[PDB]
């Protein structure tokens, strides 16, 4: 404890992870446990999850200290093509979906808040989502300028929420009783829970990146992950027991803005209302820095031969210093997305397709483990077999419960991501544009 | 507070090579991912290569992949990069760049602290 190096680490693993999960999520996490006590197991579990998925995922980052992440560790394991297919969903499912649902959802939440009407949702998403990439392309003095409050002002609408929550007058044990209840049935629910957190704790692969940038890394680096995403872990359990201490399990599922509710119980007047514009803050900020870290992705695939208009995407902008022409491919992709999906649809679709790759970049360490064994391991994952397997073992888990209870949304991922096969043996002879 | 300038570059025959060295101010070097970009008349900036601080990872983009080579002296503060094989469409500005970290970057936005650039023409035959 206390190496003072990485508490300045320890701000990033939980600001990362932090940010608008929690303030939306519980309507789906309780509309499939359909009681307090399986929905609240469900954000313990995901948790030890990633603290297991984050300290395996360093060992490969450490052995490739790159910014580009999962492109470079899958290309370095399992060859060109899933380096690729790894990026071509990340170019065109994962970030236009992560702005598209989250430009819903904040739309959802000012119509919420500026009681309006609930058909003007989509144009306030479609909106948000265009200025947003729009504002981006003005440059890093504004983006990061929004991401820099968007960090202050995402912790105060928790920290109010919890001292209170937890405080709330009718409250205590009994607000999480009925456990397991028969119109939910564990499995189907358990699947469908996980799945809802799992949106929560996102972020946490940026471990790898994180790894690669350290120095001499082992020293502390295992304790930021651990205390990291148990710190989030600590959050996320609470905030909810504090979101149970004033609704349940129902009326969470109820409305689709959960803790804007629990927000105008905990306080009455204005003061409520000024944790709404807290909690539309933290979305706009992840909306914002989601772009930011997006735009680095169709460029990295213009950095090899992988996309057809390779030239176009790779064109960096000398007045800013960014491939604004993968954003304008990936604005496209998320307005279709935000007039096509619906919010929980979307940021389910997001978990079942990272964890498609980011389980093979975990059984890749036990691969790399035994194809150079003689490699340099800076950082190396401890208990070694035990944990990657339970990021594993429960990887697998989501990937298999996903498709089976929705069929439709293992299919739209998987549509477009080996539509990216055709794509990636087009210009590779041809070399793209 | 990282000055860096590049050295080497001028003119060159086509198939031929050029040894490209960028001197770095000092101490954080050695803590520092590397890497050169170049930059067309025409075009604005592009990834050539990058390399991570102990030198173990290392990057090239599609086009000078196999021709050219990264490498770094952190005990002189330098890196460089072994272009071979040249073509006349490497003719650019190669401007080293600098930024925090180990973790090498094709991302010209990862990199904060920038060289001047040396000129690089590639030729057939030239003109002067
Ligand atoms: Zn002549």
């Amino acid at each position: 404890m206390k190496e003072v190096s990485g508490i300045t680490a320890l701000t990033v693993v939980v600001g990362t992870v932090i940010g608008a999960g929690i303030f939306f999520k519980p309507t789906a996490v309780y509309g499939a446990a359909g009681a307090p006590g399986l929905g609240l197991l469900a954000w313990f579990v995901a948790g030890i999850i990633t603290i297991a998925g984050g300290l395996t995922v360093a060992e490969i980052g450490t052995i490739y200290p790159q910014t580009g992440g999962m492109m470079i560790y899958l290309e370095k394991v399992y060859g060109r093509w899933l380096g690729f297919l790894v990026g071509w969903a990340q170019m065109v499912i994962y970030y236009p979906a992560n702005i598209a649902a989250l430009a819903i959802i904040f739309a959802t939440q000012f119509v919420n808040l500026f009681a309006l009407s609930d058909s003007t949702i989509v144009p306030t998403a479609i909106l948000t989502s265009i200025f947003l990439m729009g504002v981006n392309f003005l440059g890093t003095k504004y983006s990061g300028w929004i991401q820099t409050l968007a960090t202050i002002l995402k912790l105060i609408p928790l920290v109010v929420i919890i001292v209170a929550g937890l405080l709330y007058p009718g409250g205590g044990v009994i607000r999480l009783v009925p456990f397991s209840v028969e119109t939910h049935p564990v499995l189907t629910s358990f699947g469908s829970a996980l799945i809802a957190t799992l949106f929560a704790y996102d972020g946490w692969i940026n471990v790898g990146t994180l790894a690669g940038e350290m120095k001499n890394p082992g020293k502390m680096l295992p304790k930021v992950i651990i205390g990291g995403l148990s710190i989030v872990m600590a959050v996320y359990l609470l905030t909810n027991i504090a979101y149970l201490f004033v609704l349940d399990s129902s009326q969470l599922a109820g409305t689709d803005t959960p803790a804007a509710l629990v927000a105008s119980h905990l306080f009455e007047g204005i003061g409520s209302k000024l944790v709404t514009i807290g909690i539309l803050i933290s979305v706009f900020g992840g909306i914002n820095g989601y772009i930011i870290s997006g735009l680095r992705v169709p460029y990295a695939l213009a950095t090899q031969k992988m996309l057809p208009f390779s030239d176009w995407f790779a064109r960096i902008n000398p007045k800013t210093n960014l491939p604004i022409n993968g954003g304008l491919v990936m604005l496209g992709i998320a307005i279709v997305m935000i007039l096509t999906g619906q919010f929980n649809q979307l940021t389910d679709l997001i978990v079942f397709v990272i964890w498609f790759f980011i389980t093979l970049t975990f059984i890749a360490v036990i691969i790399l483990r035994k194809t150079q064994p003689d490699i340099e391991r800076p950082y190396r994952v401890p208990f070694y077999p035990v944990i990657p397997l339970i990021a594993i073992i429960g990887g697998l888990y989501i990937i298999f419960n996903t498709l089976i209870v929705q069929p439709k949304n293992a299919f739209i991922g998987i549509l477009l991501t080996l539509i990216g096969i055709p794509i990636y043996f087009y210009c590779k002879k041809k070399y793209g544009s | 507070q990282v000055q860096l300038v590049e050295s080497g570059g001028g003119v060159v025959q086509a198939g031929g090579s050029l040894r490209l060295s960028c001197a770095a101010s000092g101490r954080t070097f050695s803590s520092r991912a590397m890497g050169w970009f170049r930059q067309a008349p025409g075009e604005g900036r592009e990834f050539v290569a990058t390399i991570s601080w102990s030198g173990s990872y290392t990057e090239y983009a599609d086009s000078v992949k196999g021709r050219v080579t990264i490498s770094r002296d952190n005990a002189k503060n330098t890196v460089y990069l072994q272009m071979n094989s040249l073509k006349p469409g490497d003719t650019a500005v190669y401007h080293c760049a600098a930024k925090n970290g180990g973790a090498a970057s094709n991302y010209p936005n990862d990199y904060v602290y920038w060289g001047q650039g040396t000129q690089v023409t590639v030729s057939s035959h030239h003109h002067h």
